């Protein structure tokens, strides 16, 4: 068996390295410590961390929302702790129960929960930035930065335009652990069940499409450790026997097969085709299809069952029902 | 935290679909053994008589009664609602066509709307129909009654904590997540749906496509009517001690037909029922009632799902007295 | 037909089974003895699919629907059309998914690499093993396992989710949930990183292994390292059914309850309530 | 009216769904499925008496050409045509282009099957400075065994037929990601050294257990040409060795498992 691919039998340790940054070398604080039993599966070293002025920003912004959505949290067990620290997962800040369409709503009802939807976008925004530029920095392309935009965009959709398209704000996701979880009913009944959402559909089918792929090549280079499969920028650049060996494995199973980089790019494709899929299905939610389940039913796809207790008119409907 | 096999298992739905109840056999029991206690029929008399409305004085309601077919309705009544107070709770020791005291009158209404479940509210009750045990069991205060505010524990028989008085504030999540069934759902299907009838439960649109005219900014409904509804249902279900496919294939909870089972349309007539009950017979008794029943903003206990059925599909588990006490109802 | 390298891989050995008999390959397939299996038992589960849905009321792909038996044949042997089939269709699955994964074996020994992914490979099968095969055992009845449906199979993931009120509450659920987004995150990013590294774009130098440590010591504060992320991804997507088994094997057989009103082993800790 | 509805039958949502899936498969097979296709390409086959096509679909397949410029200079291009010269010691077992070939000399040494290796390039792997990467802890000073670890340095190294072989000698480090790589062992009975990839290390307190080969088959582990380096392509040699050993060591490990 290959020890080396369950933990690292042997650590070593040398001086701490640095890439230099074509920008802010300066900002990069801490000390290098190192941890023995972190190294034993990952790296031993943990830190520095560049600091910056995005990575600043965004910290300062995702701080305010924090505090804001906190504070009325705490409102709701009206500032007792114990009951706090006990409701805390059923406790959340949320958006106007109210009709008020794209009206400011009070604080009371949305106002607050705006403002930290505000703070929260300001902070994803920083943090994109400062993912873009570290990236440019060190002289790398940006195709994280990239995959971090359409997740991003994502939540803008859940959070801000699917309830601007709509005209109601009502329509958002809350703050909160349990709360914004129960959007996720409130949201698919209103909708008429996003199991028959294409486009979630999509979505789901990346997203386990990611667990296959993540599974199949985590594996793959851990079966060809042996030969130096980790070190895959220079299995690019001067193909060896381990991504020939992997390519293989995979060409005699399935029958087609990927390359050391292009493996990265399926890999890469796949992950954003998650949040891109499930943005598409949310813009058109509301919008242009307002019970998926029927508009299935209209284009004939719907799966159709026997009666088994015996089907049930709806009382409302006979004759001198009330109402 | 957690129950040991075996589970029992219904079907409800067809082959495949995941349909049906799901229960912890112990439970059901012990819920078996606290209905058992449904006191039987008292003996039968014959009806040797004059109508007590010639005999007696104060008899608005059991008038036509034979006099030992009327002391036979007294003896259940006392047995179902106040069994260790005796008669005198209502009466007064010395003269019993009086008013006097407030649990006359009250329960002079209660036998009205007791008689009104059993004949008008026939498509929800059928033939087992309900007695003044169902709700009361063998108390005043009915164990499970709804105020128009959450309030805790659930069954009014126990001790409150501090938290669960509903004067600490800082209890409110959980009085409410204990109203449905431990959600975090931030609303109250009881005053909202259950005291009257000026809210609709469904949400779900009846058309693919989104309808011009209802759609955008206000004309639309806003998304907290969807998590109002979902909480509704958390309670019902809660209440009849079961799940959503009871009632409905979740592929479309908004059809009915082949979507929906015998027990959904029983449902939906029982939503119906209780309003009745609440608005017209139970929310006026604040004029009859001591303050020492009302709540904090002088609402008399009201009624919901849990009033009667008490965590069972069927109150009691079927038992019925509809036989037994044809003066309940129904009324020719 | 060969890859430009693939000749001198192409020797004989490594077989569980069969031995010289199946070792050999059809284009880019291997064969072997489970190569043998794998076809036979794909063709078998296949015909009834077909004979199956033949017998139904539709060919709409999306619609077409083959269900177990009801509750009431519990574990025994049911009608061909009231769930013999999907019964029969069950252990040609089975029998398939088996058959792939011995196979990749064989491919992985005579390679001379590991065998991590048939490895990795069990956890899905297994997974499938608990929704049709363990939990219908604990519970009592076959009529229990999913229906073989593109979109029926929804409308029991569906209903089944509903029976314990909200599934979202169900601890198990939470932690597969998470680990499904932690690994398509955590996909996302190295296959971004080790193609930045690659490509920076113009005609900038490809970088080094340095700089893949450089960028996330920078961005995060860590880097776990080459050969880690690989084992964090097959541990991050592994989880994904070893940790929802739990939640799925416990909704029946463990606990009859809305999986809200589970938390209330925390909620109402008297000390607080 | 509809929000969305465009014709007696048409909806928005509907068309969206096709383009979606145009999407996706113009992405996978017009991109993805090229980007597969730069390395091994094009298949090669038998050959043709009488052939003169640019064969059309050896042509559609593949994308064009990538070069990346290398970080310590030169470049490389990918796809490109890459025949494998050195002659394999095979031979085919039936006739069919299915059949499995068999080695006519020692696997191990011949490196066919298992043992085989890529033409990796001749040089030596270099860190981001510009220093030899893969170095023996003689050379690699600043370098240290983890306090906790076995230092197997000292320890004899013990073969698959249960005869220790060697002795460790030192400990092989990346410099660019701190992490051992290879052992070196003094081979008992020869004046050769031998390196051992980690991975086919069990490392215990008292041995390092090996069970990829039998203690003789150590002395034709592959020989580096410096004695401080290592080139990327004989990594792959050494690399190679022990792997085929795990299908060729004893005579019963190609046959059928069980
Ligand atoms: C507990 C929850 C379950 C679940 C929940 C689930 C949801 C909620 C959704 C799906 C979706 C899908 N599911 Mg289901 N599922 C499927 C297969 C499928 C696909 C029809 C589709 C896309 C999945 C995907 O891309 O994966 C990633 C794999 C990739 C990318 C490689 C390609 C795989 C290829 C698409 C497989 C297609 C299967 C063929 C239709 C099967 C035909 C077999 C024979 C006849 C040839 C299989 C084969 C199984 C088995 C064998 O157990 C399974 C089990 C389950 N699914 C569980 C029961 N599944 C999505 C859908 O759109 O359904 C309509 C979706 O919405
Ligand atoms: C009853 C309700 C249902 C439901 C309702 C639902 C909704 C309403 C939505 C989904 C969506 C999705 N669902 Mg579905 N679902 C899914 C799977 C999925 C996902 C693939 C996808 C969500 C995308 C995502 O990863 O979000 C997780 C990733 C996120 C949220 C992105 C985060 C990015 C961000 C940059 C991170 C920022 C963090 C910072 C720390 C912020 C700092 C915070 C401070 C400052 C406050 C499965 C596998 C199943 C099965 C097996 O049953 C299922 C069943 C169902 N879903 C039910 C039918 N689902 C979405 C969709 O695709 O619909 C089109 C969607 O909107
Ligand atoms: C209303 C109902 C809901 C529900 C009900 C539900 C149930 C009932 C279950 C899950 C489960 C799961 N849910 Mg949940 N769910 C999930 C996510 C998830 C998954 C992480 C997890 C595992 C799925 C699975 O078992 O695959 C199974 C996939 C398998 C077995 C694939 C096998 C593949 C096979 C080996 C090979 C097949 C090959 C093909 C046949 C051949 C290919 C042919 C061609 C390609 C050649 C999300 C992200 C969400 C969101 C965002 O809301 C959500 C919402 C909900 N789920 C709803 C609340 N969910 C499961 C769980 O683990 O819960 C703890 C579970 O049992
Ligand atoms: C946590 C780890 C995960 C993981 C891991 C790995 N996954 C692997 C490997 C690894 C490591 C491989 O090595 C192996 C492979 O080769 O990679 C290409 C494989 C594979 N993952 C496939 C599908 C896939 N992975 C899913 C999930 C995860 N994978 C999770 C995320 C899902 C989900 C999520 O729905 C799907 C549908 C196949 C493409 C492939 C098997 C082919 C096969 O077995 O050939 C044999 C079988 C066939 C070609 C057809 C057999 C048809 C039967 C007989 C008749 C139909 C049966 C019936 C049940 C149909 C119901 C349909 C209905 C529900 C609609
Ligand atoms: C399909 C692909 C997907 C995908 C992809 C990608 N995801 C990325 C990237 C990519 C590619 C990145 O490049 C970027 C990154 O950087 O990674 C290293 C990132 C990220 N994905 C995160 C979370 C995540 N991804 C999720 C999902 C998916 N991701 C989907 C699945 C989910 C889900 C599942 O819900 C979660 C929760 C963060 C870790 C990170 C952003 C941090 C941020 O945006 O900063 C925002 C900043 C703040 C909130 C600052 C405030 C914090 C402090 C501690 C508050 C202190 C309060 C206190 C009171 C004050 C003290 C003051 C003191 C002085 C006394
Ligand atoms: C024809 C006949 C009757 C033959 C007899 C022989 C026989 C047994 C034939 C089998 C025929 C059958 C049944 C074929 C079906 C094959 C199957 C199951 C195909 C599914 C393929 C699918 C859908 C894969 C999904 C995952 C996916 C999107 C993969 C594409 C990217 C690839 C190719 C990844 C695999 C892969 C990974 C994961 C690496 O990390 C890696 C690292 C370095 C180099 C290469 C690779 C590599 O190729
Ligand atoms: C306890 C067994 C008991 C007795 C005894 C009793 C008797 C009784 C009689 C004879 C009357 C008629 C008096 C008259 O002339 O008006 C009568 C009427 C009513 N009762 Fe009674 N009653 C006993 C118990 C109880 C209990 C426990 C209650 C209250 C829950 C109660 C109530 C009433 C009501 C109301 C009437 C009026 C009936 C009507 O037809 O309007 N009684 N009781
Ligand atoms: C059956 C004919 C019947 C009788 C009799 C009865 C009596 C009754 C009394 C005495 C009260 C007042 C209690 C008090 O001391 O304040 C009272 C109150 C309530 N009841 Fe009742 N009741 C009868 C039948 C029913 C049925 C079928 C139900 C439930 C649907 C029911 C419910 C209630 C509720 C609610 C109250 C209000 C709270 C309270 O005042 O205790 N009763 N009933
Ligand atoms: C289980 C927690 C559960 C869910 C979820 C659920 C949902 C639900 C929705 C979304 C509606 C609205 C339908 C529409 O918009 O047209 C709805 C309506 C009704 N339900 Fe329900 N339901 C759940 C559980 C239960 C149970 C256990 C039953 C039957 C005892 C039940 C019944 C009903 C009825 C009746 C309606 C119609 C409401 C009305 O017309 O007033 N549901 N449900
Ligand atoms: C509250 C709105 C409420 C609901 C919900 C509800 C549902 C319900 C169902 C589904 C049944 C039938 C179950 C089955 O057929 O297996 C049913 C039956 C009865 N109910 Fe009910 N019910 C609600 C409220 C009430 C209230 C407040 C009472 C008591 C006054 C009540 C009573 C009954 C009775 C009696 C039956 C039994 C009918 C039978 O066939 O045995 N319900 N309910
Ligand atoms: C002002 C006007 C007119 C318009 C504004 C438009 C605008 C951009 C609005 C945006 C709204 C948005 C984006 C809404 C999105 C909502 C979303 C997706 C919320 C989702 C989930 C939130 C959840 C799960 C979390 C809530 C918060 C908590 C759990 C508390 C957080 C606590 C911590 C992180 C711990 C801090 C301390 C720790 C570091 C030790
Ligand atoms: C349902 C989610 C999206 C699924 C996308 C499927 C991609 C599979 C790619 C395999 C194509 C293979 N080949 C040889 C035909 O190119
Ligand atoms: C996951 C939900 C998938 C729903 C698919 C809806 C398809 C709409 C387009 C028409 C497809 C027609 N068909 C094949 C069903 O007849
Ligand atoms: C060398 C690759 N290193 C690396 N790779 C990834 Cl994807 N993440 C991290 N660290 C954090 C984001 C967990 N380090
Ligand atoms: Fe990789």
């Amino acid at each position: 068996a290959d020890y080396q691919t369950i933990y690292t039998q042997i650590q070593a340790r040398g001086p701490h390295i640095t890439v230099s940054g074509e920008w802010g070398d300066n900002d990069r604080v801490g000390k290098p410590f190192y941890s023995y039993w972190l190294g034993k599966i990952g790296d031993a070293q943990i830190g520095p961390i560049y600091l910056g002025a995005s990575g600043i920003a965004a910290f300062a912004f995702g701080s305010t929302a924090i505090l804001i959505i906190l504070f009325n949290m705490a409102a709701e067990v009206h500032f007792d702790p114990l009951q706090f620290f006990r409701q805390f997962f059923w406790l959340g800040l949320y958006p106007p129960k109210a009709q008020y369409g794209m009206g400011i709503p009070p604080l009371h009802d949305g106002g607050w929960w705006l403002m930290a939807g505000l703070f929260m976008t300001l902070s994803l925004g920083s943090w994109w930035i400062r993912v873009y530029s570290r990236a440019r920095a060190l002289g790398l392309g940006t195709h994280i930065a990239w995959n971090f935009a359409a997740a991003i965009f994502f939540v803008l959709c859940i959070g801000c335009i699917h309830p601007t398209l709509v005209g109601s704000w009502s329509e958002g996701v809350p703050f909160g652990i349990w709360p914004h979880i129960d959007w996720l009913t409130a949201f698919s009944i209103r909708y008429g069940n996003f199991y028959y959402c294409p486009w979630h559909g999509f979505s789901i089918g990346f997203a386990y499409g990611c667990g296959l792929l993540f599974a199949a090549h985590g594996a793959t280079i851990l079966a060809v450790a042996r030969f130096g499969g980790d070190r895959e920028i220079e299995q690019i650049t001067d193909r060896g026997t381990a991504v020939e060996r992997a390519a293989l494995f995979w060409r005699w199973t399935i029958g087609f097969n990927a390359t050391i980089e292009s493996v990265h790019r399926w890999g890469w494709f796949f992950s954003l085709m998650v949040m891109v899929s499930a943005s598409v299905g949310i813009l058109l939610t509301g919008t242009f299809v307002d019970n998926w389940y029927l508009w299935c039913v209209k284009h004939g796809a719907a799966p159709d069952y026997p009666a088994y207790l015996p089907a049930t008119p709806d009382p409302a409907s006979l004759p001198g029902a009330p109402k | 935290c957690f129950e040991p096999p075996p589970a029992t298992t219904t079907q409800t739905g067809f082959r495949g679909l995941s349909m049906g109840e799901v229960l912890h056999p112990a439970t059901v029991k012990a819920k078996k053994e606290r209905d058992a206690q449904y006191p039987p029929a008292l003996a039968a008399v014959k009806a040797e008589g004059p109508p007590v409305s010639q005999v007696y004085k104060n008899v608005k309601v059991l008038g036509n009664l034979t006099e030992a077919e009327f002391l036979r309705t007294m003896t259940a009544i006392t047995e179902w609602v106040s069994p260790q107070e005796g008669c005198t709770y209502c009466h007064d020791e010395n003269n019993l066509a009086s008013e006097a005291k407030y649990p006359y009158v009250v329960a002079r209404r209660m036998l009205e709307m007791t008689r009104a479940i059993n004949t008008n509210w026939t498509q929800h009750v059928a033939q087992t129909g309900v007695t003044c045990y169902t709700c009361h069991r063998g108390t005043p205060l009915p164990p499970y009654v709804r105020y128009l505010e959450p309030t805790l524990p659930l069954n009014n028989r126990e001790t409150p904590t501090h938290v669960e008085r509903v004067e600490t504030r800082s209890g409110y999540v959980v009085r409410l997540a204990k109203y449905t069934a431990y959600s975090a759902l931030n609303y109250d299907p009881f005053t909202m749906f259950l005291a009257n009838d000026k809210r609709q439960v469904r949400v779900v649109p009846q058309t693919a496509l989104p309808l011009v005219g209802v759609s955008r900014g206000k004309e639309r409904r806003p998304l907290s009517d969807a998590y109002a509804t979902f909480a509704l249902m958390m309670s019902i279900s809660d209440s009849l001690g079961t799940n959503c496919t009871f009632c409905h294939n979740a592929q479309t909870f908004e059809s009915w037909g082949k979507k929906s089972t015998p027990q959904r349309a029983i449902a939906w007539w029982g939503i119906r029922m209780v309003r009745d009950l609440n608005m017209n017979y139970l929310a006026p008794l604040n004029a009859s009632l001591p303050a020492s029943r009302l709540g904090r903003q002088g609402e008399a206990p009201q009624a919901d799902c849990r009033t009667c059925h008490q965590g069972v599909t069927k109150p009691l588990f079927g038992a019925s007295r509809l036989k037994d006490y044809p003066e309940l109802g129904p009324i020719k | 037909a060969l890859l430009s390298f693939e000749r001198k891989y192409r020797v004989r050995g490594g077989t569980l089974i069969g031995g010289d008999l199946f070792d050999f390959w059809v284009g880019p397939y291997f064969v072997g003895f489970f190569g043998v299996s794998a076809i036979f038992f794909i063709f078998l589960g296949v015909s009834l699919i077909g004979y199956a849905a033949s017998q139904g009321p539709t060919w709409d792909p999306f619609a077409i629907s083959i269900n177990p038996p009801d509750l009431k044949y519990g574990l025994g042997a049911a009608p061909l059309l009231e769930g013999g089939f999907w019964q029969a269709i069950t252990v040609c699955a089975l029998g398939a998914f088996i058959s792939w994964m011995l196979r990749e074996v064989e491919i992985s020994r005579k390679l001379g690499i590991g065998w991590h992914v048939p490895l990795a490979f069990c956890v899905p099968i297994f997974m499938f093993c608990v929704l049709q095969v363990f939990r219908p055992l604990l519970l009592g009845s076959w009529g229990h396992a999913f229906p073989y449906g593109i979109l029926s199979h929804l409308d029991w993931v569906n209903n089944f989710g509903y029976q314990y009120l909200n599934w979202h509450y169900n601890p198990g659920h939470m932690s597969s949930v998470s680990f499904l987004f932690v690994n398509a995150m955590a996909l996302g990013l190295h296959g971004g990183l080790i193609l930045s590294v690659a490509n920076p774009g113009d005609g900038d130098k490809v970088k080094t292994a340095e700089h893949e440590n450089q960028y996330f010591r920078d961005v995060v504060g860590y880097s776990i390292g080459a050969l880690s992320i690989h084992r964090l991804g097959l541990f991050l997507a592994s989880n994904i059914f070893l940790t929802g088994a739990f939640g799925t094997i416990a909704s029946g057989p463990f606990w009859t309850r809305g999986w809200p009103e589970w938390w209330g082993w925390w909620l109402d800790i008297p000390f607080w309530s | 009216m509809y929000h969305g509805a465009l014709a007696q039958h048409l909806d928005i949502a509907q068309l969206v769904w096709y383009a979606q899936w145009l999407v996706i498969w113009t992405v996978v097979l017009l991109y993805l499925r090229r980007e597969d296709r730069r390395e091994g390409y094009p298949l090669v086959e038998p050959l043709g008496l009488v052939k003169l096509a640019p064969e059309d679909g050896q042509v559609y397949e593949l994308p064009y050409p990538k070069t990346f410029v290398l970080p310590h200079g030169g470049t490389v291009t990918v796809p490109r045509r890459r025949p494998e010269t050195r002659e394999l010691k095979l031979a085919q077992t039936d006739g069919f282009e299915g059949a499995p070939l068999q080695p006519t000399g020692n696997p191990l040494v011949d490196a066919v099957g298992p043992a085989s290796y890529a033409e990796r390039a001749e040089v030596v792997d270099a860190t981001v400075d510009g220093k030899a990467k893969i170095v023996p802890l003689r050379v690699a000073t600043d370098f240290s065994i983890a306090e906790g670890d076995v230092d197997p340095r000292g320890l004899p190294v013990v073969a698959a037929d249960g005869v220790e072989a060697g002795t460790v000698t030192d400990l092989w480090v990346d410099r660019s990601e701190h992490y051992f790589r290879y052992l070196e062992l003094s081979v008992a009975g020869s004046a050769r050294t031998a390196l051992i990839p980690l991975g086919f290390c069990d490392v215990k307190k008292d041995k390092i257990v090996v069970t990829s080969i039998l203690s003789e088959q150590f002395a034709n582990v592959p020989r580096l040409q410096s004695r401080d380096q290592i080139t990327l392509r004989e990594e792959d040699k050494v690399s190679a060795y022990y792997a085929g050993g795990l299908l060729y060591a004893t005579p019963e490990r190609a046959e059928s498992l069980l």
